[PDB]
Parts: C-alpha cells; structure tokens; sequence
C-alpha cells in the first residue's frame, strides 16, 4: 500500500516526474491528431519513467502497467486529453486479489488521472515559465511592461494551481492516509481490512474533490484549467507584445492575453462566490480548509 | 441476571423502558412497589451491558440462592426482598463506578456547569461582544454556522484553551416561522452516560441556559452603553441615574444566581462524592435539576412573567442611549421616566412577592432597603 | 475584551511599578514576564502574549527630568513589561505643554501596545495624580486618546495629598481634577490623611507616609482588578465594574474599603459588622453612601456568602439614606489557585461614600494655603507654558469646589439636576 | 535534472565550505568522498557517483589568490566538495577583472562537470554581495552564465552588505553588483546580515562576528531549504517547484527569508506556525506588506492539526496582507527529511516576497548615498579607477531597483492590475 501510494498517489515524486517529463514533453511537442497515442511508444515512456523512478524496479515496485479506454485519435489544444484516457493499473495477485478489489482499482485510477492532468498543469507551469527562459529576454538591456505584466500574470495563475496541488496533496495524501495508517492496524478481520480500505478510498474520493457531490466545484477547476490550457498554449506559439517604449517585441495579440486572464481572475472571483455554498449548506470540512486557504486573507485579493 | 424477559404472551408484571417498564395493575398485592421499582431498576442495569459484549460471574451463586428460596413451603417476603436487594445493590456498586471511574461524571458536569451555566464568564463575554449584532437582529439560515464559528473563534480567543472541548459543542437557533430569544445549546454524549443525561434533562439546562444568557447579554449591553456617555449637560444626570435604575433590577435577577448556582452545585457535588450507588447519583441529580428550577424563578410565576418584559424595557433604554452624548430632553429625558418609575414599581410588586421564602428569595429581598425607593415607588 | 495598561510619571510609574510587585504575591507573573509556577486566572485582559510564555502587561515608561524614578527601570518589576519602551519636566504644565511636541511618537508607542491588544475597550492609566509628569502628560494622553479613541475609556489610578499642608505637593494635583472632570472616564483616587491613618491600624510604615501608601494603593489596584483577572460571574470588565460606581459625569473620582487590614476559617459572616465600620474608607461635614457595590472573592463558601450577606443587612449600622437605590450588591468570583488576599475572605466595600469629597475640600485648603503663601513656586523653565496667568488652576478650584457641593448635593434628595 | 554550484571569492568559499561540511551531515560523506550509511534519499539530484560510492557533488572550487579563497587548503575536507577540480583583490573591479581573465577556465570546469548528470536545472553561488573578490567574481561568472548558459534557472545565495556598521568600498561593490543582478538573475536569495546576526537571540548570545558566525546559519538555511530536492516526495522536487513562489518574476527576484523558529533545522502546528512569524527573528531586517509566501513544510505534521492552525494565524493576523493577487501562504506540507535532526520534529522555514525588502533596498542605495556624495575612502588604484568613472554602473543600477522598489510597493497593493 505504501508502494502503491508511492506510484500510483505519486508520492515518489521522483518517478511520478519522471512519467510527467517523458509524458508531458512528448505531449508539449503536440502530435494533436491523437498521434502519441501508439502502444510503443507509450510503453516505452512508462517503461522509462519506470527506470528512471530511482527507487528501482523492487518486487513492491513490480506490476505496473498503463490503461486507457476509447483511445483517443484527437487532442484538444495545448494538448491537455481533459477526457483524462491516460492511466497506470497494479497488477494483483490472487492472496493480494481479496483486499485488493475493482471498484478499488477503478477509483484508484480515477484519482490518478484526476492528479495526473493536475501534474499536466504542473507541466503547464513549466512550460509558461521556460517561456521566460526560451529568448531569455536576450536584449539583456531593455525592459518590458509586457514582461513585468504577463510574467506576474502566470505568478498568480502557477500560486492558483500549485495551492490547489497542496490543498489536494492534503486532501488525500495525509489528510484521508494518516487516519488510515492507525485504522489499518486496528483491526483483526479480513472483511474489516476490506472495508477499511473501503473507507480509506471513499473518504479519498469526497475530500479530493472528485466526488460527485462536490462537482459543480470541480466544473470551475475545468473552467479554470481549460482557460489556461488554451490562452498559454498562444504565448508558448508566439513571442514578446508590441514595439515601443519599455517594450518587448514580436506578438501584435497582447489584448487578447490580458483579457484572458481578466477571464481567469473572473472565474476566481466566481469561484469564491460559488464554495461558500456548500460549506454553508452542507457540512464538509475540506471546503472550508479550502476557502479557508485559497483567497487566505480577504473576501478576495 | 440474562436480561431476558422471557415472558410470552403474557404479563410477569414487567409490561429501551418500553417492554422495561413495570406494570403494577398485575402486580401482586404481598409485593410492594417499593422492591418493584428495585427490581425494575436491575433489569435495566443488565440491559445495558447485556449488548457490548459482543456485570460479574456470581450468577451461579444468585441462581443458587434464589432456588434456595424457591424451595421454602412458606412465602419469605423479607427474605425475597433481601437477596433482590442485595442483587439491586451488587449492580449499582458498579454503575456507580462505570459514571465516575470510567465515566468522568465530574468531568461532563464540569463541561454542563462551563457551558449551560455560563461557568466560563470570559468566553461567553466574548462570544456575546463578537457575536451580539446578527444575533440582535432576527436570525436567518447560516447565522447559526457563523455563530458556531464564532463560539468557536470565542472559545480559542481567549487563550485559555482547554481540553479541546468544542467537538461536542454546537449553538442551535429555532430558525424561521431574535436570534438571542430562539438560540439555545445543544449537546452529545457517549453510550456509558448516555441513560443518565436524557434529553428529558438537558431541555431544562436549556431553558436555564437561556434564562441566564438572556439576563446576562442585557446586563452587559448596558453597561457598554454607559460608556457612550462617559466620553465626556443637565441631562447626562437623567440618562446616568436611570442607568443605575436599570443596573439594579438586572444586577438583581442575577448577582443572586452567581451564588445560588454554585451554592446548588456545591450540594450536588457532595451528593456525587457521597456514596457508591447509582441511584443515589440519578436522585442527586433529580433533586439538584428540581431544586434550580425554583430557582429559575418560573414558580415565582408573576416575575417569571415580567422577567423578558423588563429585559425589553431595559432593551428600550438600551437602545435609545445609542447615539448622542448630548442634551436628548426632546423625548429620550422624558421617555426615560417611564422606565426610572416602572422599574422601581414593578420591583415593589416583587418586593412583596420576596416577603417560597426560599434563601435565595430572601436574599433578593436584602438588596432594596435603606434605599427604600424600590419597594416604595 | 481587552485594556492597555499605560504608566508615566513619578508615582505613576511606581504605583505601577509597586502593582506588578504585589501581584507578584497575589497573582500568577514572575519580574521576568515569564508565567510562575503559583500561576484559574486569565492574564490577556491587561498583558500581551508574547509567544515563548512572557505575559507583558501593555505598558510603558516615560519619565521626563525625574528625582528617584530613574531607579524604577532597574528595580526587578519593571522588567515585566518587555518590550522596550523606556522613552521621554516634573511639573504639571511641563508635562502638558511639551506634550505638543511629545505626544507624535509616544502615540507610537501606545498603538505599538495596542498591537498588543486583540480588540481594544480601554486603557488603564496609571498616571501620576499630583506626583510628577504625568500630571500633565498622562492627563495629555487623555486628550491625545480621546482625538482618535473617543469609545474607549481611561482608567485613572492616582494618590492624593493631605498630609498636614515636598511642600509643593497640591500645586500639581488641581489640573488633573479639571481635565479629568472635562473629558475622563474614572479615577480610583486614594488619600494621604486616610490611608496614612489606615496603615498605621496593621503596620510601622509612617516614616515615608506618601511612598508608603503605594503599598496600599497597590492593593487597592489589584483588589479592582480582581474580578477582571479572575473569571467572576459579574464584572469580568471595566464597564461592568464601574457601571453604578460613576451614575453621572461629574463625581466620576471613585473611593474603595478594606477592613480585612489584618490582610495574612472564620466564617464569612465573621467581617459583617466590621465591613460597616466608616473608620475603614480609605478616603475617609457630613457623608452617605450614593449606592451600596462590594466584594467576596477566595474562601468563598456557600452558605456562609449567603449570609454573611444577610447578617450585613441585618445590622446596617451605615449611613446608606440617599436616592441611588442599591442597599447592596455582591455575587460571588473565583480566585488564584494559590496566593492569598486579604484575610482570604478578601471581602472590600466599594459602594460610594460623598466622604471623598471633603478630602477634595482638604486638597483645597492645601491649594488655598499655597495659593496665599505662593512660596514654594520655583517657575520651572517649561512649567509657565500651559497658563496664560495661573488662570486654570483657578478654573480646577472653581470646579472641584462644584465637586465637593455635588457630593454633598447627592448627600441630599436635590441632585436631580444641576444648580 | 541536477544541480551545479559554486562557491568563489573568500566568504563564498567560506560559506560554500561550511554549506558543504553541513551536507557532510545531511548526506553521509567522507572528507574524501566515499559513502557513510547515515543520511528516503536518493543523492542522483545534487551527486555524481564515482562507482565505488564515492558522492562527488556538482560542484565548482576555487583556490586563487592566497587571500582567505586559499581557506580550503586549511581543511581535512579536500575531496568532499571537490572533484578534483580546483581552479589555481579588496574592491569590484578587481574582482570583475579577475573573472574576465580566468571566465573560459572555468567554463571548462563548469561545462565538464555539467556533463556529469543526466540533465541540469540550475546553478547556485555562495555569492558576497558587496564582497572583494567574490562579488566582482561571482557578479561576472554570472554575466558569462547569462551568455554561455541561461538555460538552466540559475539561483544564489546572496549574504547581504548590512554587517551592522569588512571593506569600506562594500557600497560600490553592492550597486556594481545590482546593477548585473537586476539584468541577468531568476532568482536572489538575500540574506540580511543584520538580521542573521538578530536570528540568533532566540536560541544564543553569540551575535557579533556577523561572518564565522553567520556560516553555520547560512549552511543550516541552505541545507533546510534544499533538503527536499535530495530527500525527495510528491511534490516540489525541482528548484523551480519553489522558485517559481519565492520569485514571482525577475523584476522583483530579491527573496525575504526567514529561519523564523530557531528550530526549524515538535509542538503542535498552531504553536510552531507563531514561532515562524516572530518579528524579532527572520533573516530581514512606509506601508511594508507580504505578496506570496512560503512555508517549505518537511515536518511530522498531521493534517488535522494545520487547518486549526492555519485558522488561528487567520486571527493573529500577523501575515500582512492584500497585495495585487497572490498574497496566500504556500504551506507545501511534507514529512521531516530524513536526516533532519529529530530534536523539535517540524520544520520548512517561511520564505517570501515583502515589501520590507524593498526598504533593504532602499537602504543599500542609501548606504551608496553615504559614499557618493562625499566620495569617501575612493582606493584610485587604476584597477579600481578605470571603470567606475562615469557612475552610470551605480546611477542606472539605482534606477532599476528603484523602479523595482515601485514595483514591489504597487504589487503590495490591488490597484497593481491596471495600466497606469
């Protein structure tokens, strides 16, 4: 269970960027007619990522394998598959096949597509930043409003997602394991560990945002990501804002890139707007912590 | 000794209480209710803890004994008697023990006396002074989520914390269909005291609960609006004598019961610490709850019904010192006179009323002499 | 909520200073700031917590051209207040005038002590009443305050002088009576013929009769401060304290009673023919009490509270005739688990004798005496600057000669309005 | 994707020996190279491996001139920092100058130990500001990594020109400094002088030296706040998972750090969280406001306990706040590393943009201000004399830390969204 937190719930980061530098390059260099998506070469980045995990290929860390279902033959810009087809499944012995479980698996995957696309938007952070370091802003001696703009744009964006990445790394990763670490030992009954786990899992599902429940929350973090997806993907494909003045040079769509993320900051405005109401209706303790973190200091900042 | 009542389709006089409750119609008339109810009660001793187990091995030695009487050609009444005494005593030696020593019945009551009886002065003066205004107003749907968060925010701002104590802690308002008048404090329990706070006694330290709080919000807004004066005309003597004309009947409901809980409590106690019988501790506490429900004035039923009418004439000079330090002789001065007559009248009612010459009545009945105006205005 | 705790001036400080060191015997702070091990009450109300354990009362040291007082920052309890504050003549105008130039960043500093502070209500001043630069300056600060903390009250600890007419003594007690009854809140004031009189009743400490009474005065501080450290059922805040002590602007100056002198059970009904006594007022014509508020508080038991207080109504053998309708007012308060108070009944009257008014009347036969004499006058060179022609000092006579009418006045039915 | 650093000049020598010899700890290494068992790591991240486990890091030595540089020839400690790789002045210039002479001797140094990882990601200087040799030194490396490298994201530890008032010509050498950094670096880790000496009242009575003293700080900072890139988990495994929150962008890239609780090499969180704001410590000494901060969290921490703390420093309000946008705590929140010592069980330090930096560096072109308009104390060896003559390497260097103390002040406000 702790390998398979360390896999699967990424808490070897080391592989699990090791997958997302493989993965997400070869995703970042487009091929948007679904043309990654070939059994070879997707073995063989998983079967990188795999050596490249650093904590070796153990009998803990055996059985790994990747899953998709309706493949798909398009990708939508900045090549994000937000239809989350790409996914890593244990392969489970008989003795482990008692408390080890489908509709376990099923979720367990789940949640790993939904932090795997949350590791795209890590990819995407880096992708929007080496953009900065792609022309260096070679004219060393002139400086941009454009630069110190959209580059303190994507500052707000990247401390968006990465709190988010550490609210959901709370959510799950000690916030519903710590508890489970204790429950585990506990108790004395095959059925009882099945169900344990049981608990351990559904608990991950409703505080991690995934559950259906917290869904129309969940539709605002697409809203979000899909805006960034396809707003960034049209700076990573151009360059630096108009001539003249503290200037940088050669994209006329700057507009377009600050009303864009006039867009995103709506949508967290929205969002702020929207969390309140489950907190205050419901009781789930998360979404507070949530609120409680993501616009820390006032109504909104 | 097992719990069962194995008695099918019929009555054995014994008709969670319901199937566990004696019937005396078809009760013999040699057998007196006053073994009855002992018997009843070490029924439902075993009930509860006949389940969670999946409280002693003597059964044998009862079975024993009770075929010992079964076997006298003669009735032995007082024989009979005693050993289910005895019996009804060998359990309560130990539910008596399972309340205190794996219970901390001192220790919930100690949490009741904190919270239904305002025992914690500092945190509920800073759970009133962060949460009085939407409280003030009519409550709608989530004020009482933002004064839970409140009372919790009240309970950790005074630095003191405790043992973490808020988990079992919610503020329930009667929403909808004054947020102060339909407040109240609800309160959980675990299954080894369970049976012993029925809600049947805690809707009661509600009502003192509200009682209390009720009182005590006012007699602080008062003296909060003494202070919009104070930084600084003739008529700042008028507003400042009548407020000590509404400091004193407010002080009065309430100075009193300072004393007369801790004094009440301070008897119950003992009566805890007293001896190792559960039902010395049930009827403990039954006479402690019954004693201060006379003492909530509710008996003493004519200012019981003027107790939140001269709250709200307090509430009316309260309210309408709010706004000027200045000169207010253009209705503020005189319909304050009002309120410096009625309140010195009404507590002549109450005077005569003070003459069940209970302690406490006749403490109150201390505080208005030489000073004679309030019991001759 | 929550007091500032400010000090300044000679007596000011010291009574401050001479506090912090009786709590340290009666309450739970060592002279570090550091919470002791004698530590059931709450210390937030009056001091800071600053997070490794020292409890800092939120107070200050400004002493401008001292004679003694210079010694006070290396005495133990000084200490106590950590933060740093020790800033910036003795007379009263040399306190107010210069506070034009003085008070924009001692301001600083009292907001520093408001950072102090999670949510305001007040500030504690103790303040020199006649003895030093804070009459003047902390009668300044009352201003300075009130310009941009109008809702929040000053508290006035203070001494007052009577002591058979240095010598200069009254000159700088007048000015604080006429600001003070202009703008302030309450002053807890505390005399020099009664509490002299007084200690000699328990101990030999006449030789320095003025610095001897802080010790007494101290008490008195810590005993209107009790139920404000201790979680008392009632008046666990000034307002509530003060309430019907101060029912009118004007005779806002306070008088306090112990008569548990033998301060080191008895039953409590044991005090209640002593506690009548006018012999124990320690600010000691002819008087009443305005209305009856007092104190039980440490050993305090049940039945003998309950009647204890009925045995004091049963002698009543105190003039309690005016028109403030209280006969008495008491409850009941927890206590330190630990250090004692006084006889550890604790019991204190604080229902409000007019006798506080002829002390006021002997600090005018004191001003009157000087004022006549004009001897000892010595024009400090910063003590011309607040009168254009010693014209507020007779505004101050003017008035506290209406405040000593008016306590009298409410000696009788006919202070239902000015005149 | 690894590191490379460099330690230069005599207190980076000094402080990248110390920073070293307390990764002597924090990974079990021989003076001389080879592996100790002590100290869930996988060293791939900041170590080569020579296959007998000798640990050799990604790093660059200098000897030089036998000024205190030649401090490592004084250690037992010659092959623990050093792939065998060590390459053979009181004022800027000579410094600068002595870069320019050696810059393509050690780029080979720095490209052939480059070669020695699988991919980099950034450098890191033990870099003087202020410094004789090693600013001047590093300040030009710096310009050179600009031109030959800028595509790794180098960072910089930056011990800064306050040693509570060593080279008289220290302003000068600063503003050269600054006027490089404004225009080449990703990121700046200040450190305040001042306030690592201050750092040190809440655990000792040593505060003087403001050098051998302040190295054990610089190391435990250092070492704490590159501890989860060796000692990895789920997430902020490269330097740019932080650097990305410590520095919004280049045009405000000087860090406010803070080694906040003495401890933070347990108490509950709710009582470390207010030791991590104390006022009196932080390595930083009219409006002064937080924009992002972060708390690098490797801590025995249970998350029940954070959400009640984060709530309790919500009512302190000791954070100040409402900037342009991102003002929010980054608590990333990880178990404690394992070699970080078990004596007090949380720590991650709490690091941040703040405009009280912005006063440091109103401060260092005040300290500037001190020399030029009185010229005091000039040297006029031509070494110092032949470059720094039309001040515009001070002027325009002023000019652009001033427009960023405008921008710093502007993003401490929300009105910083607008064009104006």
């Amino acid at each position: 269970y702790e390998a398979l937190r360390h896999f699967l719930l990424m808490e070897d980061g080391e592989f699990a960027q090791s997958l997302s530098d493989l993965l997400f390059e070869k995703l970042g260099a487009g091929q948007t007619p679904g043309e990654l998506l070939n059994p070879l070469v997707l073995n063989s980045v998983l079967s990188k990522a795999l050596q490249c995990s650093l904590h070796g290929d153990t009998p803990h860390a055996s059985n790994l394998s990747l899953a998709l279902k309706y493949l798909p033959e398009v990708f939508a810009p900045n090549a994000p598959d937000v239809l989350s087809c790409l996914e890593l499944r244990y392969k489970v012995d008989w003795p482990l096949n008692i408390v080890i479980t489908e509709g376990c698996v099923s979720k367990y995957s789940g949640v790993f597509s939904f932090l795997l696309q949350l590791k795209l938007m890590m990819w995407a952070l880096k992708d929007v930043c080496f953009h900065l370091k792609r022309t260096a802003l070679l004219s060393h001696m002139a400086g941009s409003v454009q630069f110190r703009q959209l580059q303190l744009f994507k500052h707000e964006m990247q401390h968006f997602v990465k709190v988010i990445q550490g609210y959901i790394a709370n959510q799950i990763l000690h916030v519903t394991w710590c508890e489970f670490r204790a429950r585990l030992a506990t108790v004395g009954d095959l059925e009882e560990i099945q169900r344990a786990h049981a608990e351990y899992l559904h608990k991950a599902v409703f505080r991690g945002l995934l559950t259906e429940k917290a869904a129309p929350v969940m539709n605002v973090i697409h809203s979000i990501f899909s805006l960034v997806l396809k707003f960034r993907s049209q700076l990573i494909s151009q360059a630096w804002g108009p001539p003249g003045g503290p200037r940088g040079a050669e994209h006329p769509n700057f507009a377009l890139m600050q009303q864009s993320y006039n867009t995103f900051k709506y949508y967290s405005h929205f969002l702020f707007k929207v969390v309140t109401k489950l907190v205050n209706r419901g009781y789930q303790p998360h979404l507070e912590d949530f609120l409680l973190r993501i616009n820390f200091n006032n109504y909104y900042q | 000794l097992h719990g069962l009542l194995l008695d099918q389709h019929e009555e054995f006089f014994i008709k969670s209480l319901k199937q566990f409750s004696l019937r005396v119609e078809i009760l013999p008339s040699y057998i007196p209710v006053r073994v009855a109810e002992k018997i009843l009660f070490v029924g439902e001793s075993v009930q509860m803890f006949e389940n969670q187990n999946v409280l002693k091995n003597q059964e044998d030695t009862f079975a024993a004994e009770l075929h010992r009487l079964k076997q006298q050609p003669l009735f032995s009444l007082v024989d009979f008697e005693q050993v289910v005494d005895r019996i009804r005593s060998t359990v309560a030696e130990h539910l008596w023990k399972l309340m205190v020593e794996e219970s901390d019945l001192l220790g919930q009551l100690k949490i009741i006396k904190d919270f239904y009886l305002l025992g914690r002065g500092e945190l509920f003066q800073a759970f009133i002074d962060t949460a009085q205004h939407m409280l003030k107003t009519p409550p709608t749907a989530v004020t009482e989520h933002d004064v839970n968060v409140a009372f919790q925010q009240s309970a950790h701002k005074v630095l003191l914390d405790d043992d973490n104590l808020l988990p079992l802690l919610h503020l329930t308002i009667e929403y909808h269909g004054s947020g102060w008048a339909a407040l109240g404090l609800s309160y959980k329990v675990q299954w080894p005291l369970h049976i012993l706070f029925t809600p049947a006694v805690l809707e009661k330290y509600n009502v003192v609960f509200k009682y209390l709080l009720s009182v005590r919000r006012v007699q602080a807004e008062l003296q909060h609006c003494w202070a919009l004066q104070m930084q600084r005309q003739t008529d700042a003597i008028k507003w400042r004598l009548r407020n000590h004309m509404a400091f004193l009947v407010d002080n009065l409901q309430y100075y009193l019961q300072v004393d007369v809980l801790e004094s009440q409590f301070s008897q119950l106690l003992h009566q805890i610490n007293s001896t190792r019988d559960f039902e010395s501790i049930r009827l403990a506490h039954d006479h402690f709850l019954s004693n201060l429900l006379a003492q909530s004035f509710i008996l003493l039923k004519p200012v019981f019904h003027c107790l939140n009418e001269i709250l709200d004439l307090c509430h009316s000079f309260c309210s309408l010192v709010s706004q000027n330090l200045g000169p207010l002789d253009e209705r503020g001065a005189a319909q304050l006179s009002i309120l410096v007559k009625g309140f010195s009248r009404q507590s002549s009612l109450l005077f005569k009323i003070l003459s069940h010459q209970i302690n406490s009545d006749l403490a109150q009945l201390l505080l208005r002499l030489d000073y004679n105006k309030y019991y001759t205005q | 909520r929550e007091i500032i705790t400010l000090q300044l001036g000679q007596c000011g400080n010291q009574i401050g200073f001479e506090f912090w060191k009786q709590l340290c015997a009666e309450h739970g702070i060592s002279p570090e700031g550091i919470v002791e091990e004698f530590a059931t009450d709450r210390k937030d109300v009056f001091f800071y917590q600053a997070d490794d354990e020292h409890y800092i009362p939120r107070a200050v040291l400004l002493d401008l051209e001292p004679r003694v007082i210079h010694s006070i920052l290396n005495s133990p309890y000084a200490k106590l207040y950590n933060p740093e504050n020790i800033y910036l003549g003795n007379n009263w105008a040399s306190g107010f005038s210069q506070g034009e130039k003085i008070h924009e960043d001692i301001f600083d500093i009292i907001d520093r002590e408001a950072d102090g502070s999670d949510s305001l209500e007040g500030f504690v001043l103790c303040h020199s009443i006649a003895g030093g630069t804070g009459s003047g300056l902390g009668s300044y600060l009352l201003e300075r305050l009130n310009d941009r903390y109008p809702k929040k009250l000053v508290q006035t600890y203070s001494v007052f002088p009577n002591q058979d007419e240095v010598v200069v003594q009254p000159y700088n007690s007048l000015l604080t009576l006429k600001r003070l009854t202009q703008n302030a809140d309450c002053v807890v004031v505390l005399d020099n013929t009664a509490l002299n009189r007084i200690a000699t009743d328990r101990l030999h400490i006449q030789n320095p009769s003025f610095s001897q009474i802080n010790q007494l005065v101290s008490t008195i501080m810590s005993a209107s401060t009790t139920t404000l450290r201790y979680p008392g059922y009632m008046n666990n805040d000034l307002i509530g304290l003060i309430a019907s002590l101060i029912p009118t602007p004007r005779l806002h100056f306070l008088m306090t009673g112990y008569t548990p002198l033998t301060t080191d059970k008895t039953t409590v009904l044991d005090v209640m023919r002593r506690l009548l006594q006018p012999k124990n007022v320690m600010v000691s014509t002819n008087h009443c009490y305005i209305a009856i508020l007092n104190i039980i508080q440490g050993e305090v038991d049940p039945t003998q509270v309950h009647k204890s207080l009925q045995r004091i109504r049963e002698r009543k053998l105190a003039n309690f005739i005016p028109w403030g309708p209280a006969s008495i007012q008491v409850a009941l308060s927890r206590k330190s688990p630990y250090l004692p108070s006084a006889h550890r009944v604790s019991g204190l009257m604080m229902a409000n004798h007019t006798s506080i008014s002829s002390l006021f009347e002997r600090t005018c036969r004191q001003y009157d005496k000087l004022r006549k004499r004009e001897a000892f006058l010595e024009q400090f060179r910063k003590e011309d600057m607040f009168k254009d022609n010693f014209d507020e000092m007779d505004t101050s006579r003017e008035i506290v000669q209406q405040l000593i009418d008016e306590y009298h006045a409410a000696t009788r039915p006919d202070y239902i309005s000015w005149g």
